RNA sequence: ACCUCGUUGGAUCAGGACAUCCCGAUGGUGCAGCCGCUAUUAAAGGUUCGUUUGUUCAACGAUUAAAGUCCUACGUGAU
RNA sequence: CCCAUAGUAGGCCUAAAAGCAGCCACCAAUUAAGAAAGCGUUCAAGCUCAACACAAAAAUCCCAAACAUAUA
């Protein structure tokens, strides 16, 4: 099935329970049986219309004998309608097959801009490159003062302004928004 | 420099061409600017420097010919535009409001009829952001917007 | 209305942070 | 301009495959079919024959012809009328290497078809590839 | 984005990333290829007489006809990159051949000179002049080629 | 244009300007519409002569010149 | 001219020029391609 | 010489002087260039007026200001003159103004290829 | 997560915005001219009278170059 | 930048659909080569790619004046 399978609008059997938007995503943060994908640069909610347009715009410019695309986010289940929570760093749609990144860059960027939250078209190589250069940034920054250091040491009494979650987010994640430039 | 002369019969003669001055302060450099130690030490008004990269009618010379860096070619081009608009090259012309440090061509900017509020003021650009890394001889940074 | 951080404000905060770092050092012994 | 046709020598006036396609430039269908039938008489009858007609700006005909087609020739050599569907597994006729060489002997001789390669390998490989693309197995 | 507390904004500004600054700008600081190699090496011994021309102003059909008239003889026409032909001259020790091959260059490698008939054919098209060649390690200009033909 | 003659000596020091000139302008791609011209290439500092039957002769010493310059001069003279 | 947020050349003769402060796509062959930023 | 003031940047085209006649539809916005063409004194006058303190002494102070578009000054004013203040901006020299000695003194930065049209 | 339901015009005089209804200037057109459609620019000026309705509106009649969308505490009721 | 010969319109059916209606192999000539990644033809024809070669707005009237380089 080298195509994005149709997803149900709502689950047949509702589930009781098991902010899912703020902070980095913990699951589906790494490629699994794919080579390209769409990465969420910020949290948000995916609607059924959003999913349907993902599937449409991916399966339109699709080569089933050379491209296979899979979801990484489940069907809309959270009641509000039904939506899916997505956190920053979460892959949305993965692709694989005998293909090159520029072959998909165009419409992947288009569909990422379509997405309600900030999103990016990321290959395995680009994901590794951005992770490595983020590590390089945090290792070579010439600023003696970092959000992590100041918040942990409660310098200037700054925890009176900050949140308890800021100690773990180290200033990179502020609410649902994610700031990759923030070292 | 080759020049084409007509009489119809036309022919091109190579004439006297100036050479780089002896003893560069920093030989073996990328650009002439690096060779002569001028990375951040020239401005729009340094006509003696700027005219050395200028066609006789005022146009810039190509980067391939000049040997300048990409960034230095951009800086020289913008500085030459500013010098021309300030009237510092009266002889390098194709054939009355005094200005200087004009970033934009005078006929292409619109009047600021509604300057915004204090937190969103529409400022008038001055100089070029390309020269932002020049040598700073002043306590306060020189402002690019007025 | 939005507010913005000036170089003077950043320098003041940095001065305070330096004092606090020295406090850390002198409290470490 | 050069006009390319794969018409069968048997039926010199099939209709639509010659009339409208040739009438745009301005042609004499009577003369064209007369010369086609002359070539049909000069060669075997009832076999598709590629043509190399060049409609000159002076409105004159220079019909150039050579060996018959390759697909129909191979099918006839293998005793096949209609080609295979899959052409990757389906097979109806088998042609031996000796027969392939024998038919190739009189193949690398035309000018328009550009089959002028001196080595026998350059032609045998091409014809073997064509047969493999078709539904014919290369014995031994 | 909702407005942060001003103290938090100051914290973010002070903790903004500062890239390392190098003191001196690094910028302002200091098998088809081998197939062509072997084929040209073999050709340099295969051919006995060689000539070059500029067969680029011709149409597709005219070039095809010229190729047909050349294949009428044993001469073979070749095109090869100057980018790779320049090393070939020094590899085969052809020093006088350096100021001969630049831009479009079409070789005319042969062993039997039909240059008389080739020049006769070229005459009816008053362009595409013959360029100097070098038969059996002996350079011949256009006048030398004409004398050899005669 | 009526007649044009191109001469150069690649046996001597080469001049790529006239070589590119004859490769580009002296092509049937141009002569198809410029049929009135008669081009001859007599090869032996270089010299490109153009004869107009009305009153004009244009002699080009394209040694120090380049392809773009000579093409522009030729076009300007054709416009007349 | 058509006002476009992003300027895209349509045929070969479509050329980008920055005139009177803003970007334009001009075209001699196809004036239908005329675009303004 | 207030007619020969120089604006930095594109202020000649961007700086707008706004005035209202008080009547409806009486709002007038004029660029610096248009205002300069109309009154060759208004730009300097308005800059000084804005810089002066916003009190009741400002117009008395403006009475002591004497603006003249060109080199001409009335004889009584000239006789009153006492000192000349240095010009705040040093006027950059043009190539036409530079002496050949200075041009020679400044080094040549690069070797232009001989085979170039320029 | 049952039902229900919670000051306004007009007249007079208009000030303003342009996101232009008409008048002006342009680009394109799946417009040969006529035209229409679309877009840029343009706020100096202009932007009707009636029948039914209290109509806020709406419909209709007859026109008009056009009968613009709004803001002005119905804009305006110590008029 | 430059332009792209040709086995053959590669075959199945498809009126013919050949590169553009679809699936099947996706070879082969020179040197250089997709039974073609994109326009246009009922289908052809005509064109490119690749290959050689070298961002925004509004309603009384914009809203300190202004200033790019004098020692931190
Ligand atoms: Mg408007
Ligand atoms: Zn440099
Ligand atoms: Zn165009």
């Amino acid at each position: 099935k080298p195509k994005l399978r149709f997803i149900e609008r709502a689950p047949l059997v509702p589930k009781v329970r098991r902010s899912d938007i703020r902070g980095p995503s913990t699951e589906a943060t790494e490629f699994t049986e794919g080579n390209f994908a769409i990465l969420a640069l910020g949290g948000g909610y995916l609607h059924w219309g959003h999913f349907e347009m993902m599937r449409l715009t991916i399966n339109r410019s699709m080569d089933p004998k050379n491209m296979f695309a899979i979801w990484r986010v489940p069907a809309p289940f959270k009641p509000i309608h039904y939506v899916t929570p997505v956190k920053a760093g979460r892959l949305v749609v993965e692709m694989g097959g005998r293909c090159e990144f520029e072959e998909v860059q165009g419409f992947l960027d288009q569909v990422a801009h379509k997405l309600p939250f900030a999103a990016k078209a990321v290959s395995r190589g680009t994901l590794e490159k951005m992770r490595k250069d983020q590590e390089e940034r945090e290792r070579n920054n010439q600023n003696p003062w970092t959000f992590e250091r100041i918040a942990t040491a409660n310098m200037l009494g700054i925890r009176k302004v900050l949140s308890p979650y800021d100690l773990t987010h180290k200033g990179k994640y502020w609410g649902k928004f994610y700031m990759p430039k923030r070292v | 420099f080759r020049e084409v002369v007509e009489t119809t019969i036309i022919e091109g003669r190579i004439t006297a061409t100036p050479k780089e001055s002896p003893n560069p302060p920093n030989p073996s450099g990328q650009c002439p600017i690096c060779r002569w130690n001028l990375k951040h030490k020239y401005n729009y008004d340094d006509v003696l420097l700027l005219s050395q990269f200028i066609r006789p009618h005022g146009g810039m010379l190509p980067r391939k010919i000049t040997g300048l860096c990409q960034e230095e070619h951009r800086k020289i081009e913008e500085c030459v535009k500013m010098a021309h608009r300030a009237g510092l090259l009266p002889n390098h012309r194709p054939r009355q409001l005094n200005r200087y440090l004009t970033r934009w061509a005078p006929g292409s900017v619109k009047p600021i009829y509604k300057k915004g509020p204090r937190w969103n003021r529409v400022r008038m650009p001055v100089g070029s952001p390309l020269l932002r890394d020049n040598v700073c001889y002043s306590r306060t940074p020189w402002k690019l917007y007025h | 209305r939005p507010r913005f951080v000036s170089l003077r404000a950043k320098q003041n905060m940095i001065r305070r942070l330096e004092i606090e770092a020295e406090n850390h050092y002198w409290l470490s012994m | 301009g050069v006009i390319r046709a794969i018409v069968r020598a048997g039926l010199a006036m099939p209709g639509p495959p010659l009339g409208p396609v040739l009438g745009q430039r301005g042609v004499s269908i009577n003369q064209f079919c007369k010369e086609f039938n002359e070539r049909t008489k000069d060669i075997k009858e009832g076999i598709p024959l590629p043509t190399k007609i060049l409609v000159k700006p002076d409105r004159t005909f220079e019909i150039k012809i050579g060996q018959p087609t390759v697909s129909y020739f191979l099918k006839a050599a293998a005793g096949i009328e209609k080609g295979a569907r899959q052409t990757g597994k389906e097979v109806a006729g088998l042609v031996t290497l000796k027969h392939v060489y024998e038919i190739a002997r009189i193949k690398a001789q035309d000018e328009a078809f550009a089959l002028q390669d001196v080595p026998l390998s350059s032609v045998v490989r091409s014809i073997i590839g064509s047969a493999r693309s078709l539904g014919i197995r290369v014995v031994k | 984005r909702r407005v942060m507390h001003f103290q938090r904004q100051k914290l973010m500004a002070v903790t903004e990333y500062i890239p390392p600054k190098p003191a001196i700008h690094p910028s302002c600081l200091p098998g088809l290829i081998r197939l062509l190699r072997r084929e040209i090496a073999a050709v340099f011994q295969d051919n006995r007489m060689i000539a070059v021309c500029q067969n680029v102003a011709l149409s597709a059909e005219d070039k095809l006809l010229m190729r047909h008239q050349l294949r009428k003889h044993k001469i073979l026409m070749k095109v090869f990159p100057n980018q790779v032909l320049k090393p070939f001259l020094e590899d085969s020790k052809y020093q006088n051949l350096l100021p001969l091959f630049v831009g479009h260059n079409m070789l005319l490698v042969s062993e039997e000179p039909k240059v008389k008939e080739m020049v006769r054919i070229l005459r009816t098209v008053p362009f595409l002049p013959l360029l100097g060649g070098c038969i059996d390690d002996t350079i011949l200009s256009r006048q030398g080629f004409i004398n050899y033909s005669k | 244009v009526k007649q044009v003659r191109v001469q150069f000596c690649p046996f001597e020091k080469n001049v790529e300007s006239t070589r590119t000139f004859l490769q580009t302008v002296s092509s049937e791609k141009v002569r198809s519409t410029n049929l009135n011209c008669s081009v001859i290439a007599d090869v032996r500092e270089p010299c490109v002569d153009v004869l107009f039957g009305d009153g004009h002769r244009l002699i080009m010493r394209g040694a120090h010149l380049t392809a773009l310059e000579m093409l522009t001069a030729f076009a300007s003279h054709i416009r007349a | 001219f058509k006002n476009k947020t992003v300027l895209k050349k349509r045929c070969k003769d479509c050329y980008l020029v920055k005139r009177r402060g803003r970007w334009y796509v001009y075209c001699k062959t196809h004036p239908r391609h005329k675009q303004r930023q | 010489n207030t007619r020969h003031i120089a604006f930095s940047g594109n202020k000649w085209e961007q700086k707008v002087y706004s005035s209202h006649t008080g009547y409806p539809g009486g709002f007038r916005q004029v660029t610096a260039a248009q205002l300069h063409l109309r009154d060759p004194v208004a730009i300097v006058k308005l800059a000084i007026y804005g810089m002066l303190p916003k009190n009741l002494h400002r117009r008395t102070m403006m009475e002591r200001l004497h603006l003249f578009p060109d080199e001409y000054i009335p004889e009584d004013i000239l006789k009153n003159l006492v000192e000349e203040l240095p010009q705040p901006r040093k006027i950059p020299k043009r190539l036409d103004e530079y002496t050949q000695e200075e041009i020679d003194a400044f080094p040549r930065l690069w070797t232009p290829p001989e085979d170039y049209r320029l």
